[PDB]
DNA sequence: GCGTCCTTCGGAAGAGATTCAGA
DNA sequence: TCTGAATCTCTTCCAGCACACATCAGGACGC
RNA sequence: GAUGUGUGCU
């Protein structure tokens, strides 16, 4: 049919061509016999017949007169549905400016006539004049005249020269302007000029001029001459109860516009006075502006009771417009809605449809079979038969519902597992029974939530539901390869009570002949389920090429584990049930079952596990009483110790040892330590408190306490929630994020005070407000992640590249958070990895390394595998299958034609939403750390210190004066096993390269109060710090000691803003000491809020604290406070104090001094040396006058902006930085996301590439054009002898990278619809319908999955 | 809010320099507001409605 | 609640919303990404055309379903024509090329 | 009459339902003792004493 | 008589061309008069198409060549 | 009953207009 | 005293589905 | 059809 959607400006001739008439009366239906007026907003003559195939007057009434035009009233008889396809127009008496091209920034009229917006805005609204055709006087072609200046120019220059006001003058300016001459003059001026602001303005105007001249648009088309009207059926008037009519907004705006236009037309014929007609023209302009985009001007007009009526733009933009409400998501037929119940008798591919709901959903399907079987002859007889619900209708429903899967969707469809297909099982009731395994995927409990049923109609839809959306084919999460149909909170309790042992039984010493004997003994009551017997079990193994070889042995097991072994499919080792199964254990069991056996045994195993978990949880009576929450007998002693410590802290604070920002931190730390000690005490009193005889004397065992059972099994609970029941509740967190100063010292087994409950209510209301008020800014994150990566699909199989990112285990402060296996599993490597039998290859180059290859790599203990990444792929408009990796939902390579950019966006975007809607499950607990102060190396090995600038201590030890140092522990072999980030000013008890015993301290420091320790010795002079101006000082006259706190930029005076307080270290003779190895004096700056306990002119040593800086780092550290960071990383926001990197490598030296800010010159050894950098006086420089630097090295210190990294250290460095930062943020909350998704989002952030030089190509000098087009053009030119065009990659945030795409439809439907459509209309863009949102809006198959083959056929067809 | 004069803070995020401004709002039960406020250069600007 | 082919809206020929009115459940914007992630392109296409805004294909599909034939002949959603007309009501000219 | 789920109690700390269950058990035990003393017609003295 | 289609996906290793092939076969079995190649067990046309896919005796190549053969037979029957 | 008509008040971020200062 | 840097000002965004209730739709003045 | 209020599950 069509293949493109073109948007451009509408000429008045084209507007008249659209129109089938001219509306010229402000009269709707006459509030009478419901007929349209003569030439009003509704008209049979203009738009179309009101009734189908009936003339308005009453002369033609049937299809036998089709196509003719009446004579009594002149309305052609046709289908009545042409009232929504035939537009009209309004002939404006005076020209009117389009508000979209005036008040959308930047104003097209503003930078087309080179005038400021204020001047043209005063001209349009008849408040000043503009000089068109100045002539032979002192008036330019764009000068602004007021009324007095206009009168002066009239009295003393009353020649043929004219100066008009209003939209007519602006239209004359636009029509009288030549575009090519102006463009070449601007090119001349741009080539002449040198200032960057003037260059940018001139090239922006040049771009606007080129867009105007290339397209068919004209400048004078932005001033409206004829105003088209919407067809009446798109602005209907629905009659209510009575003689009144509905309150339509578009009709009201049209009536206002028509009233103003008719009044102006009448005044233009009677020769009204000038002021009256000008005021009427201004009113017409305001009415048209209110019709086009209401509210963009000063005051939005309101219809009734002070609410602004929606214009033609308010119903196309926003969340409630034709883009996000009726095109990207619609209401559908064959759909239903009801609450859900469990029905645990089901299977993984089944659900329960109510018997009275499936009859109404599958109603046309019942009609078809009733007509086929002959029980009815027409459709009305079958309709009445179904309405009556006869005995034969239910058999027809059973026949038509047999293998017709339906889609069950829960209301927040966060990830793709929120929609799944089940084969219906008809039930009597009104609730949709849902299988208990998919409740984790749906995140659906059964406390009053409803799910929607959808009926796939076509054969293709049914097969997509059966082969793709089926709940059987959805056993792995698409975010990470972990299974998603995991038994939860009752099956795990059953399998934990079953597979467990106590040291006694009804029969314990007996030895059994198999699992059937164990089940028979348990059922007959001759043996407890927790015996310790010896069963003879025949386990199979497929260690050969798929052959199950039996190996019968006699293992020391329990009765429960032997009974459970009857459901484990053949092929799995027995050492997966011979233990106390929790939730992680059986999740691992299902995962290994899928990875070894396949999909069908895994599904059958999941069903059998659910059945035998429910059965043996019912058979146990695992209740919960009030005596199960055993209070420890030593909690109040820990309370007393902590309250004594807090009293000492208060006495230290009031004396003046610490300020009020450090008392907070230390009291939080001491109470959090006391809370953890109480939790440990109660956990030790709970887990092991089972003294039971071994049939002889007393023995110890893991407890059978119900609270501890369902806490240790992972059923429902944790250390926090269980701790709050029998330990102490702890301390709460406010909605702002601040932690409560005072803790609660009671649990939910004793009471709570009338005041402790009030304190707890702060955290409780924080938890409930956080969800409902801050899941909005996490649903926004996933929406603008989807809209930036929607058009990314797998389009190839292998691009053939040797590039790729480097993967290493992430050890950044503790043990191995993620080993190499978790980071490299299921991703195609990029080069033959070399084992430490070097010069021999371990794996080939293009092998998708699965679990066997991961085991092989871990056997040889590899530490770095260069793996292929999405961001480094060489495909155009998509990715290849090898550069992505594994599907992560199935155990194979990703299929060609799969929408991976939407799976990536959902996977990144809904741990945040889900965990910010679940912040109240811990109540309002602080959940903060204990602010660890020292480094205790647990393992054995040597130490390697990275990027350290340390000096000596007064005791001889080492003190760290570097910001980004890392204490990493290397074992005797040579591999890194432990790593720690040591902070500035931290003392070292040991050094580098020396073997440390396992379990002793190495680095000690204060968690708060970071110091400013020096490196040299001498006297210190209080330079540039005077009382009152830059420091707040208070003196104890008794001691004679001063303690001054330097103010921040807030309370510091404006005059003293250029004063920089600092401490110059000086020797005895007034000479400036030197930093060793350099010639720069030891000048050390002091930032704000810093306290100094030293006096002016006191001898010091090397490496001692001169001043202290409080940290005030207080937060609850949930996923709510902690996910503006992901938004900042994905939007690529520059931090406050960027770390200064080296733009070009070479020798570093300084030139001129104090250009307001310091000057640094980098000179290479061979090439050109034109680079100078303006370094502000704020931060010191880590490089000196005689060092060697490379590009990407840090001249200064601070947070790295993810643009310098891109432009200096390359694409791999910036993508690794973003991946690591987002992964750290998510892993802090326990979230597990594979890095393919973050790499995909980074790749979608990397699509623009600014040209450096045009070369032999057709690109411009500094144009920002898509990187794929640049690569295609350069690869095409390099095929011949021509030279390509050099470029530079750009990093745009997820908002800008989605708003600056080549398709204006996606950008318009995402955000800023007015601003996107204005630019598209001016530039005359032509959409190609290439993405997924575009085809969803249009109404086609997405080029993503099963429609990918069809789209390839269609593309290669033409 | 009860009618009267309330001295708010507008602390922090204004002017992006950390300087805390100060404003006084005179809210009547019926009438117009009489907002006074400070400038980052320490000026006193009244603001009606 | 359940709803087969019933009553549709006025300006955009979509099924109504609600339980008091005989209305169909909204397959919203977030539910479309879930079908795009699976790769279900025919299911999504019938979700937004055949039992939705599209008018002629909507009745052709109903006749096919009560004809023994589960096949769709989709056209264009009516709400997209509404969008085109609403853009053309401004000074903007939007059209589909050949 | 009703069988609830134990695991709902630890995760969301509504321990008050277990105490309400125990106190209602005590209340119905007192009511059961009164009903047993009243079903076979005993003198007012024993009812008053209990 | 169908729960999971993993074996059929093994037969046609795309899981996206399988949907199109099964849809074509079910359309041939529902609108057209072509009887199933495997004994139907009261299953619907989609399930029988998937069973024919996973039994081995059908794919895109087989469907295309059989369609061409029957079209050429109809052409020869034109006389 | 018919009937024609003409308040103020969040909040983070980004872009584009002024406006400063500084060489 | 021209041109980057800073500041001022205007703009656009702020999750999803669903259910129930009421009220509006010109209301003033001429007739 | 839009507003206003209340509510349910996330
Ligand atoms: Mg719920
Ligand atoms: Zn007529
Ligand atoms: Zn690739």
């Amino acid at each position: 049919e069509f293949d493109a959607i073109k948007i451009a400006l509408a000429s008045p001739d084209m507007i008249r061509s659209w129109s089938f008439g001219e509306v010229k009366k402000p009269e709707t239906i006459n509030y009478r016999t419901f007929k349209p007026e003569r030439d009003g907003l509704f008209c049979a003559r203009i738009f179309g017949p009101v009734k189908d195939y009936e003339c308005l007057c009453g002369k033609y009434k049937r299809l036998k007169h089709r196509g003719v035009i009446c004579e009594k009233c002149g309305v052609e008889v046709t289908q009545t549905k042409v009232r929504r396809e035939r537009m009209g127009h309004i002939e404006l008496a005076s020209p009117t400016a389009h508000i979209w091209f005036l008040k959308s920034l930047p104003s097209r009229i503003g930078l087309l006539l080179d005038m400021p917006l204020r001047d043209i805005e005063r001209v349009l609204y008849f408040e000043s004049y503009v000089v068109i055709e100045g002539g032979m006087t002192n008036l330019e072609r764009q000068q602004i005249l007021t009324e007095e200046q206009y009168l002066d120019a009239l009295e003393e220059f009353g020649d043929e020269f004219d100066a008009k006001m209003g939209a007519e003058a602006i239209q004359a300016l636009l029509k009288s302007m030549d575009l090519e001459q102006e463009c070449e003059q601007l090119r001349e001026e741009l080539n002449e000029t040198n200032s960057e602001t003037k260059r940018k303005k001139l090239t922006k105007r040049i771009k606007l001029l080129e867009a105007f001249v290339q397209s068919g648009n004209k400048p004078e088309w932005m001033i409206l001459t004829v105003l088209p009207v919407l067809p009446p059926d798109l602005r209907p008037l629905v009659p209510l109860d009575g003689g009144r009519f509905a309150t339509s907004d578009l009709n009201d705006l049209y009536r206002r516009v028509i009233n103003r236009n008719n009044r102006l037309k009448r005044l233009l014929d009677l020769a009204a006075p000038d002021i009256i007609v000008r005021n009427e023209k201004r009113m017409l302009q305001e009415a048209v502006d209110a019709l086009l985009d209401n509210g963009r001007r000063g005051r939005a007009i309101t219809g009734s009771n002070k609410r602004p009526l929606k214009s033609l733009a308010d119903m196309i933009k926003g969340k409630q417009g034709r883009f996000r409400q009726n095109l990207l998501g619609k209401r559908v037929d064959y759909s239903g809605r009801s609450v859900i119940t469990v029905g645990p008798y089901l299977r993984l591919h089944q659900c329960g449809l109510p018997k009275k709901m499936a009859l109404e959903l599958f109603k046309p399907f019942i009609y078809g079979k009733l007509e086929l079987r002959g029980l009815a002859t027409t459709i009305k007889a079958a309709k009445k038969m179904v309405e009556r619900e006869e005995a034969v209708v239910w058999d027809i429903l059973d026949e038509v519902i047999r293998e017709h899967p339906v889609l069950l969707n829960r209301a927040p469809t966060l990830h793709r597992l929120g929609i799944q297909a089940f084969e219906p099982v008809l039930i009597e009731g009104k609730a949709i029974q849902l299988h208990p395994l998919v409740c984790a995927a749906y995140n659906a409990d059964f406390d009053g939530d409803q799910m929607a049923v959808h009926v796939p109609l076509t054969l293709e839809a049914q097969l997509e539901a059966r082969a793709l959306m089926m709940s059987t084919n959805n056993i792995l999460s698409p975010a990470n390869g972990e299974p998603i149909i995991v038994p939860s909170q009752d099956v795990v309790l059953g399998l934990y009570y079953m597979t467990r042992d106590c040291v006694n039984a009804k029969g314990e010493g007996m030895v059994l002949t198999g699992p059937k004997e164990a089940e028979r003994l348990y059922r007959s009551g001759l043996a407890s389920l927790h015996a310790r017997v010896k069963v003879r079990i025949t386990e199979y193994e497929k260690d050969a090429n798929g052959e199950l070889v039996a190996k019968t042995s006699l293992k020391d097991t329990t009765v429960g584990r032997a009974i459970l072994w009857m459901i484990v499919p053949k092929g799995l080792p027995y050492s997966i049930v011979n233990q106390a199964l929790g939730k992680k254990a059986i999740s691992k069991m299902l995962n290994t079952c899928y990875r070894i056996l396949g999909l069908k045994p895994t599904v059958i195993f999941a069903d059998q596990i659910m059945y035998t978990g429910f059965a043996y949880a019912a058979r146990s009576g695992a209740s919960v009483g009030i005596d199960d929450m055993v209070i420890p007998e030593k909690k109040h002693e820990i309370i007393s110790e902590a309250e004594a410590e807090v009293a000492e802290i208060q006495e230290q604070f009031q004396s003046g040892l610490v300020t009020a920002g450090e008392r907070y931190n230390k009291v939080i730390d001491i109470w959090a330590a006391a809370n953890d000690r109480v939790s440990k005490a109660m956990m030790d009193n709970l887990q092991t408190e089972t003294v039971i005889n071994r049939d002889g004397q007393e023995e110890k065992q893991v407890s059978f306490n119900s609270i501890y059972m369902m806490a240790d099994s992972g059923a429902r609970g944790s250390a926090a929630q269980i701790r709050q029941l029998a330990g102490m509740r702890g301390l709460m967190a406010k909605p702002d994020g601040s932690i409560i100063e005072t803790p609660i010292t009671a649990n939910f087994r004793e009471g709570l005070n009338v005041l402790q409950y009030f304190i707890s209510t702060h955290g409780a209301r924080k938890g409930l407000a956080d969800t409902a008020l801050k899941t909005a800014n996490s649903g926004y994150l996933t929406r603008r992640l989807v809209d930036v990566a929607q058009d990314l699909v797998v389009t190839e199989d292998d691009c053939g590249t040797h590039e790729g990112i480097m993967m290493t285990p992430v050890i950044e402060g503790g043990d191995v958070k993620e080993p190499l296996r978790d980071r490299v599993l299921g991703r195609v490597t990029a080069e033959d990895v070399l084992k430490p039998g070097t010069a021999d290859i371990l794996v080939p180059r293009n092998t998708l390394l699965h679990e066997q290859w991961c085991d092989l790599l871990e056997e040889n203990s590899v530490d770095a595998v260069k793996v292929r990444s999405v961001v480094s792929c060489d495909t155009d408009f998509g990715v290849c299958a090898h550069c992505y990796g594994r599907d992560l939902a199935r155990g194979h390579i990703i299929n060609k034609g799969e929408a991976i950019g939407v799976i990536a966006a959902q996977s990144i975007g809904e741990p945040g939403t889900q965990l910010t809607m679940r912040t109240f499950h811990i109540g309002g607990a602080a959940s903060r750390a204990a602010a660890e102060s020292s480094i205790q190396v647990k393992n054995k090995g040597s130490i390697k210190l990275s990027n350290v600038k340390s000096v000596v201590n007064s005791s001889g030890k080492l003190v760290i004066t570097s910001r980004n140092t890392e204490l990493k522990l290397i074992d005797e072999f040579g591999r890194t096993k432990e790593s720690y980030k040591v902070p500035y000013g931290a003392v070292l008890a040991k050094g580098d390269g020396e073997q440390v015993a396992g379990g002793e301290t190495v680095a000690n420091w204060d968690p708060h109060t970071m110091p400013v320790i020096t490196e040299v010795s001498g006297f210190v002079r209080f330079t540039d710090m005077i009382d009152g101006q830059t420091i707040t000082r208070q003196t104890d006259e008794l001691t004679g000691l001063s303690s001054l706190v330097v103010l921040d930029s807030a309370e510091r005076t404006a005059g003293g803003k250029d004063l920089r307080p600092a401490l110059k270290i000086v020797d005895a003779q007034g000479n400036d000491v030197l930093i060793p190895g350099t010639d720069m004096p030891a000048q050390y700056f002091l930032p704000g809020k810093a306290i100094v306990q030293l006096e002016d002119g006191v001898q010091i040593s090397s490496g001692d604290t001169l001043a202290r800086i409080p940290q005030e780092s207080g937060g609850t550290k949930d996923i709510t406070g902690g996910l503006p960071r992901v938004a900042d990383l994905f939007e690529a926001r520059r931090p406050k104090e960027p770390a200064i990197l080296a733009e070009i490598s070479g020798i570093v030296s300084f030139g001129k001094e104090t250009k307001g800010k310091r000057r640094l010159v980098i000179t290479p050894v061979d090439g050109s040396d034109p680079y100078e950098e303006m370094i502000p006086k704020w931060r010191q420089l880590n490089v000196f006058e005689g060092e060697r630097v490379e590009r990407g090295d840090v001249i200064s210190d601070g947070p790295e902006a993810p643009h310098d990294i891109l432009r200096l250290r390359g694409v791999h460095a910036v993508t690794r930085y973003i991946v690591n930062e987002v992964q750290d943020v998510y892993r802090l909350q326990g979230v597990k996301i594979n890095d393919k998704h973050i790499e995909v989002i980074v790749r979608q952030m990397l699509r623009k590439a600014t040209i450096v030089n045009a070369g032999s190509s057709d690109f411009l000098e500094g144009e920002q054009v898509e990187y794929s087009r640049v690569k295609i053009a350069n690869r095409e030119l390099e095929a011949n002898g021509k030279v390509g065009a050099t470029y530079s990659r750009d990093l745009l945030g997820i908002t800008k990278a989605s708003l600056a795409t080549e398709s204006f439809i996606s950008a318009a439907s995402f955000q800023e619809t007015t601003r996107v459509l204005t630019e598209a209309a001016v530039a005359g863009k032509r959409d190609e319908l290439r993405g997924l949102k575009e085809n969803v809006i249009v109404g086609r198959l997405i080029p993503a999955g099963t429609g990918y083959a069809y789209h390839q056929d269609r593309m290669r067809r033409r | 809010r009860s009618p009267g004069v309330f001295f708010d803070s507008d602390k922090g995020k204004t002017h992006s320099s950390g300087k805390v401004l100060y404003n006084a709002r005179i809210i009547p039960y019926r009438g117009s507001w009489l907002d006074f406020e400070f400038d980052p250069k320490d000026n006193l600007f009244v603001r009606i409605d | 609640h359940a709803r087969s082919t019933g009553s549709y809206s006025l300006v955009t020929q979509q099924p109504l919303g609600g339980k008091a009115q005989f209305g169909g459940q909204r397959f919203g914007e977030m539910e479309v990404w879930a079908l795009e992630a699976y790769g279900a392109a025919y299911t999504l296409q019938e979700m937004l055309t055949v039992k939705s805004d599209d008018v002629n294909g909507r009745t052709k599909m109903y006749k096919n379903i009560v004809d023994g034939n589960h096949q769709m002949e989709p056209g264009m959603p009516e709400s997209f024509n509404v969008l085109l007309k609403e853009i053309r009501s401004l000074g903007i000219n939007i059209e589909l090329e050949d | 009459d009703i069988v609830l789920n134990p695991l709902g109690v630890p995760s969301r700390m509504n321990i008050g339902q277990i105490l309400e269950t125990h106190l209602g058990m005590a209340a119905k035990g007192i009511g059961d003792k009164i009903n047993a003393m009243l079903k076979q017609q005993q003198e007012v003295a024993k009812l008053r004493e209990f | 008589a169908r729960v999971t289609v993993q074996d059929a996906v093994e037969k046609i290793g795309n899981r996206f061309d399988l949907v199109l092939v099964a849809a074509r076969r079910a359309r041939q079995m529902q609108v057209g008069g072509k009887d199933p190649l495997v004994p139907e067990e009261n299953d619907k046309t989609t399930v029988i198409a998937l069973r024919e896919i996973e039994e081995g005796l059908i794919n895109n190549q087989i469907l295309d060549v059989r369609e061409r053969q029957e079209q050429q037979e109809q052409e020869a029957a034109e006389l």
